[PDB]
RNA sequence: GUGGGAGAGGGUGGUGGAAUUCCCGGAGUAGCGGUGAAAUGCGCAGAUACCGGGAGGAACGCCGAUGGCGAAGGCAGCCACCUGGUCCACCCGUGACGCUGAGGCGCGAAAGCGUGGGGAGCAAACCGGAUUAGAUACCCGGGUAGUCCACGCCCUAAACGAUGCGCGCUAGGUCUCUGGGUCUCCUGGGGGCCGAAGCUAACGCGUUAAGCGCGCCGCCUGGGGAGUACGGCCGCAAGGC
């Protein structure tokens, strides 16, 4: 297992049944692919820099995980399958290098 | 005509999530600034590139903007 | 990929006495393990040559130490092989 | 008959011709002009002069449609890119903003031999 | 061995934006393109320039360097996985286990061959346009193989530092990449520039030798004829040695 940050951005426009729901599905995918959860930072609406799926903005969340480094790739493909997940980026954890620090 | 890391806090260079800081390293045009103006170091620089490009993908920073006046 | 206590369990198994991290046994094993993983990934990813260069060098090193051990104590050499499934 | 009065002016210059386009603020164009439009024919079209008479022609047509205040987008480089600008200046339209949009690829396409 | 690094080293999957082309839609006319100037070409079946949407291939701007990695060929979006090399510190383990390497076996840019895909841009061949002694070569417009991917061949090159690999020794200075230290600096590996001694026909090289030495491999012995012929070997061929 290694430590990762899964990044998910969604289309903002959702009602709460819809948002809670896609978040839940994400949860069950994470749970299913072997991923432990450690932290969650859900930042919500940020105005994007350039349009993504015709939307000026996105609904962000971030998930620190530790999961079998075999399965990261598939857990990514399954995260992405849902239509209303606009972008998904999984990254390995690096420690916090700081300069001019 | 001064340098970036000069006036700026003491900060994560590995942060793809943190725009409020990273924007400061880009041109009016979407461009990443050369060392000559970021005041960085060769390694510092490389990490700044990668963290921008990641950030860019996430829609947090621009791949390009447009030049004003001219 | 080879990790800490994966590697340790091998050093345990082959150390000719407590704490020996360095002997012909330990190297030839540790190495042979390393080869085996490699030739394993190179059974897929046939098309990756640069690693295969690596493995040529790796095997070369093994047969070097091996030849050495064989020269010095034959009993221990047979020993190493009867463990490792080689030559 | 239109009613526009505020909108975009896209100057597009090349080393060969120069072409202006005036357009409603959602970008559906309104009138336009170019080097061959006003008199010129050959090489002549990529002079700065033409760039002027062009930028001008297009403006006096926007006047005809009702135009006044206009935000400019410049695309291209070339002889008299600045001429269409400076023409649009004292054109009688007053220029809200000047932006440079010349698209560059992020390196994708093989260019033809005269270009490498 | 333990602990740390840096990196376009390699393989596989996935994904991002710009641009080009094309398709649909809106607005909108009379040209656009292109050159030294032209013409072919495209355009009233509505082009160009402009906005929105879609399809698809290929390449990755800025960062980028006079930088990094690799044994060489070579390697630049981002992520993940799968791997190779290599540097440093600690001075822990083994105890000469070393160097080179005919033959072998592997790798080997591009172009080229085979069979399948793919095909946006470019583009040998080719089809056209003005230059104007004249293209039919330089310029302009089309354009097929090919460039892209999978598997399999080909094995060449200015494959270049025109400088075989290892090791020991012989002033410094300066810029730099990456480690360690008690961090006006010093110490270890890389990359550059001047330059002791020395070398060199000269040019130049000079702790990244072309200096001083030892080991080992490859190679050389006027020019034309000729990388030809003959013979073998390899190859589907082209052709290679
Ligand atoms: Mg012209
Ligand atoms: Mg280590
Ligand atoms: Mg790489
Ligand atoms: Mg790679
Ligand atoms: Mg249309
Ligand atoms: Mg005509
Ligand atoms: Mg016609
Ligand atoms: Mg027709
Ligand atoms: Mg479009
Ligand atoms: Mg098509
Ligand atoms: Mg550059
Ligand atoms: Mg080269
Ligand atoms: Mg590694
Ligand atoms: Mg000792
Ligand atoms: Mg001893
Ligand atoms: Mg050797
Ligand atoms: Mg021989
Ligand atoms: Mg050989
Ligand atoms: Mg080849
Ligand atoms: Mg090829
Ligand atoms: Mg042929
Ligand atoms: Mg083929
Ligand atoms: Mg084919
Ligand atoms: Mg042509
Ligand atoms: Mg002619
Ligand atoms: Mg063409
Ligand atoms: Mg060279
Ligand atoms: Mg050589
Ligand atoms: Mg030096
Ligand atoms: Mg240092
Ligand atoms: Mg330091
Ligand atoms: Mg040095
Ligand atoms: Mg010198
Ligand atoms: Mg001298
Ligand atoms: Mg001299
Ligand atoms: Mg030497
Ligand atoms: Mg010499
Ligand atoms: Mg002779
Ligand atoms: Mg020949
Ligand atoms: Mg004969
Ligand atoms: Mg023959
Ligand atoms: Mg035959
Ligand atoms: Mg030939």
């Amino acid at each position: 297992m290694r430590r990762y940050e899964v990044n998910i951005v969604l289309n903002p426009n959702l009602d709460q049944s819809q948002l809670a729901l896609e978040k839940e599905i994400i949860q069950r995918a994470l749970e299913n692919y072997g991923a432990r959860v450690e932290k969650v930072e859900e930042l919500g609406l940020r105005r994007l820099a350039y349009p993504i799926a015709k939307d000026p903005q996105g609904y962000f969340l971030w998930y620190q995980v530790e999961m079998p480094e075999d399965r990261v790739n598939d857990l990514a493909r399954e995260l992405r399958i849902r239509d209303n997940v606009r972008r998904v980026m999984v990254v390995k954890s690096q420690e916090p290098f700081l300069a001019n620090a | 005509k001064a340098k970036v890391k000069a006036t700026l806090g003491e900060f994560d260079l590995r942060d793809y999530r943190n725009v409020e800081v990273l924007k400061r390293f880009l041109s009016e045009t979407g461009k990443i600034l050369p060392r000559r103006r970021t005041g960085l170091s060769a390694k510092e620089q490389r990490i700044l590139a990668k963290t921008i490009k990641r950030a860019r993908i996430l829609g947090l920073l621009p791949f390009t903007e447009k030049l004003v006046r001219k | 990929p080879i990790t800490k206590e994966e590697k340790q369990k091998v050093i345990q198994e082959f150390a000719r006495f407590p704490g020996d991290t360095g002997s012909t046994e330990v190297q030839v094993a540790l190495l042979t393990l390393r080869i085996n993983r490699l030739s394993e990934h190179l059974k897929v990813h046939k098309k990756d040559h640069h690693s295969h260069r690596g493995l040529l060098m790796m095997v070369g090193q093994r047969r070097r130490l091996l030849r050495y051990l064989q020269r010095e104590d034959p009993e221990r050499y047979r020993a190493l092989i009867e463990k490792l499934g080689i030559r | 008959k239109r009613q526009v009065a505020s909108g975009r002016a896209y100057i597009h210059a090349s080393y060969n011709n120069t072409i202006v386009t005036i357009t409603d603020p959602d970008g559906n164009p309104i009138t336009w002009s170019s080097g061959g439009v006003i008199g010129y024919k050959g090489s002549r079209k990529g002079t700065p002069y033409a760039a002027q008479l062009a930028a001008l022609d297009a403006a006096k047509k926007a006047m005809a449609y009702g135009m006044q205040s206009v935000d400019v987008i410049v695309r291209g480089t070339g002889a008299g890119r600045e001429q269409a600008i400076r023409a649009l200046q004292a054109s009688g339209l007053q220029v809200k903003s000047i932006v440079d949009d010349t698209p560059v690829p992020h390196n994708g396409c093989r260019p033809k031999k005269k270009f490498r």
